[PDB]
């Protein structure tokens, strides 16, 4: 209840934020409409801009979202634009930024597992700028994918299937439902994003208060979900590209108790999957442990596969 | 003009002795991780 | 127009098989023999040196058209082959497999000779045989290719060749380089492009003719021409026939839309409020003339929007590098004019736009292209998205005319409410 108390602080919070520009959003106006226009606009560009370049020109759109949330003028199509323009605007680009980066997430991360750390740093670097947006990521985050706070959703009476899928994070239209496939890569980018935004840290600002969102809620994710029944393909799955990510950051946090909840997982937790799990759904499990048989005789988590080196953050 | 410490790890004080023990044993026990995260005393147990 | 050049870029950007869903045919010599079939390495029975390189280098288990072409070539006695299947297929690690199987490297004189259309390929395939066969000590390759310099009274030692076809005839027939008579394999690699030169024919079946008749006759070819099949049977006497047609692509699961302009600035300004209204990662944008897609590329520029622009000048390994950034995340819109127009099997590409249209010449709708452009996006129930500019009525003749022969809706879209637009990606 910890977390689920917790959970629905962040969501009904997120849900005051959705009320207080009630009417920003809610206007037909040709005016009402162009300023919710340019706003939405010149506040997700920058962030579907983040690239795997070079950190020298990962710093601009930094900068350029710094500006634009702390109220200066920024450099949109065309005309300049800033928040100044409507006083409930500032708490609606705040709304958009960040479900934009759980979106960027969804979509990108899926696909590239590699786009994970150019975002998630700029993600983590706003975060101690501006708290309040970080709890607005954590909201979308956590509705989007339940499966990162960690809670499941129980089955509760009356078999609405359909209406129990869209609890899940499946998107379903009134006709149409989702495919696994195409699931399951939604919720997998969503957590190596989360699984990279609580190991890293925007190098340059001089800031000396650390990580909003720290690297224990990596350790109490790998716990809290180690602790209840396995679902057959969705955990087998995110607990594997949860560790490739995060693995690393937490064998030399907490080197030997890490090591003693993954002793655990290859001999205790495995073979809680292995019965759980039919005969055509033990493709997840089977990756689950490649990852470890190397890493566990390794003594040695690898480094996640796209991790922003030295050179990138000078080019 | 202060600045804030770190939870990145718990303190050996305000933990239960239920998660004390857990930390202090060569193998964990399953359904009993400690949500907390270890203290700094018992990193390299 | 150079079927070479677009195999040798497919070759460098290709990282893995091409999913096919279709069933093999098989046409064998004796309708009657059994049918060989293999579903593991192990049940080839390979040398445990070759079985350790296929290994080595990422293979788990037979292709589809492996799992037919292998034990087919190794049966006793050689049986030769046609095999047809698309490029990517695993097409030329069968033949190399095969190769190495025969090769007994005590012997140091040509044992197995292979035909590419180029230099280029010809180097491509000879990298796969340097990694299958790199547990192969004293195994080693010769490229008897026009640039190589030779001279009289020296001879071959290595156990494979690899060449051009215009000099392979001359390594055997004139300057005595290789003995034909102990050939035991023989390879024509990509017979669809080979064809594209009239002198390529007649030379290969010249050499063809010099072998001995149990030699092991192989012949593979991405296309199922008629041109290529006649020419097909006249290098390979007795052939088995393998076929396994190629990947239909449909548009099941794209959503298909476009947009009024009134002109080309209208264009850009129609393309810069679609972003920031959906999630969009990636994106490949094609254009109709390369002065214009300098320019748009330029202006996305401009807007600080980190872009990729493939234009013809570029040569091959310039265009194939681009291409690699764009997969490897570097950038994030791709901005081209007929360069590989097709469409590029990258992973993230969550739009296709159609900054003009696919025209054909004549100036006819170019369905293929249009297939092609979109069909890689939503392969195998994935979720895609196209995005078609209209700058004119003739232009918007030509969507309805698209329309038509899909026969699904290209529905408008209008760019000034954003509300509208988030919906189609959702
Ligand atoms: N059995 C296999 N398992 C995994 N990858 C393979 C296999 N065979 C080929 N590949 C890879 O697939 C790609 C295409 O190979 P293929 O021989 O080369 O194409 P083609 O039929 O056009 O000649 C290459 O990157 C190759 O390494």
């Amino acid at each position: 209840d910890i977390t689920m108390q917790w959970y629905q602080q962040l969501q009904d919070a997120s849900m005051q934020c959705v009320l207080t520009f009630e009417g920003l959003t809610n206007s037909k106006d040709s005016q009402a409409k162009k300023i919710k226009m340019d706003l939405q606009k010149a506040a997700t560009i920058p962030v579907s801009q983040i690239s795997t370049i070079a950190g020298s020109k990962l710093k601009e759109i930094f900068d350029k979202i710094h500006s634009l949330l702390s109220g200066k003028p920024v450099q949109s199509g065309g005309r300049s634009v800033s928040v100044t323009l409507n006083p409930q605007g500032l708490d609606f680009v705040q709304y958009k930024l960040a479900e934009k980066f759980v979106k960027q997430g969804e979509e990108e991360v899926a696909s590239h597992h590699e786009a994970a750390f150019p975002i998630a740093v700029v993600a983590s670097g706003i975060w101690e700028l501006h708290p309040r947006v970080g709890d607005l990521i954590l909201a979308h985050l956590h509705k989007k994918c339940p499966y990162s706070v960690p809670f499941y959703p129980t089955f509760k009476e009356g078999m609405a299937l359909e209406d129990y899928q869209r609890m899940l994070g499946y998107q379903v239209k009134d006709s149409k439902v989702e495919q696994q496939d195409n699931f399951l890569k939604r919720m997998s980018g969503m957590i190596r994003l989360y699984a990279a935004i609580i190991q890293l840290r925007w190098p340059y600002g001089n800031r000396q208060e650390i990580h909003p969102h720290g690297l224990n809620h990596g350790w109490r994710w790998l716990a809290q979900i180690l602790n209840m029944e396995p679902l057959s393909d969705v955990t087998a799955t995110l607990l594997f590209d949860f560790l490739e990510v995060c693995g690393n950051a937490l064998m030399k946090q907490y080197q030997v108790q890490f090591w003693k909840m993954l002793i655990l997982i290859k001999e205790d937790y495995f073979p809680r999957i292995e019965a759980i799990t039919s005969s055509g759904q033990m493709g997840s499990f089977i990756r689950l442990k490649q990852f470890l048989e190397k890493c566990l005789q390794h003594k040695d988590i690898p480094v996640p596969k796209g991790f922003l080196t030295s050179s990138f953050w000078r080019s | 003009i202060i600045a804030t410490d770190n939870v990145l790890f718990t303190p050996r004080d305000k933990l239960t002795v239920e998660e004390l023990e857990q930390f202090q044993s060569k193998k964990f026990t399953l359904g009993k991780i400690p949500l907390k995260p270890p203290p700094l005393e018992l990193l390299n147990v | 127009e150079d079927r070479a050049a677009q195999s040798l870029l497919n070759k460098l950007i290709r990282s893995n098989l091409v999913d096919n869903t279709n069933q093999v045919e098989v046409l064998q010599r004796d309708p009657n023999s059994p049918l060989y079939s293999v579903k593991s390495f192990e049940e080839l029975r390979l040398k445990p040196q070759l079985l350790q390189g296929v290994y080595a280098m990422g293979f788990n288990r037979p292709s589809k058209i492996q799992e037919n072409a292998l034990p087919l070539m190794l049966a006793e006695p050689p049986q030769n082959l046609i095999a047809q299947s698309q490029s990517g297929t695993g097409k030329t690690a069968a033949f190399v497999l095969a190769m190495l199987s025969q090769v007994e490297p005590a012997n140091k004189y040509p044992q197995c000779l292979c035909l590419s259309p180029t230099y280029e390929l010809a180097l491509q395939t000879g990298k796969v045989i340097e990694q299958m066969g790199k547990f192969y000590p004293e195994l080693k390759l010769a490229y008897a290719v026009r640039g190589n310099k030779l001279e009289r009274g020296q001879k071959i030692s290595e156990q494979i060749v690899i060449g051009t076809p215009g000099t392979v005839l001359d390594w055997c027939s004139k300057l005595k380089f290789i003995d034909p008579k102990k050939i035991k394999v023989f390879v024509l690699d990509e017979a669809d492009v080979m064809i594209a030169t009239q002198g390529h024919q007649d030379q290969s079946i010249r050499i063809q003719r010099m072998l001995p008749r149990n030699c092991q006759m192989l012949l593979f070819s991405a296309t199922f021409e008629d041109s290529v099949w006649k020419f097909a049977q006249k290098v390979v006497p007795d052939p088995n026939v393998i076929k396994l047609k190629r990947e239909e692509e449909t548009l099941d699961t794209i959503k298909q839309y476009y947009v009024l302009c009134s002109s080309r600035d209208e264009k850009f300004q129609a393309l810069c409020n679609l972003y920031g209204a959906i999630t969009i990662a990636q994106a490949m944008i094609f254009c109709h003339t390369r002065k214009t897609a300098s320019w748009l590329a330029a202006e996305l520029s401009k807007e600080g929007h980190q872009v990729a622009l493939l234009s013809g000048e570029m040569m091959v390994e310039q265009r194939a590098a681009v291409i690699e950034r764009f997969r490897e995340g570097k950038e994030k819109v791709l901005v081209t004019t007929n360069v590989c127009a097709r469409g590029i099997d990258v992973e993230q590409v969550s739009v296709v736009i159609n900054f003009d249209l696919p025209v054909d010449k004549d100036g006819n709708p170019d369905n293929e292209t249009y297939l092609h452009r979109i069909g890689r996006t939503g392969r195998f129930g994935k979720r895609g998205l196209a995005v078609n500019m209209v700058d004119s009525k003739h232009s918007m003749n030509i969507l309805n005319r698209i329309q038509e022969h899909f026969n699904k809706k290209i529905e408008r879209l209008d760019t000034d409410d954003l509300d509208e637009i988030e919906k189609i990606a959702n």
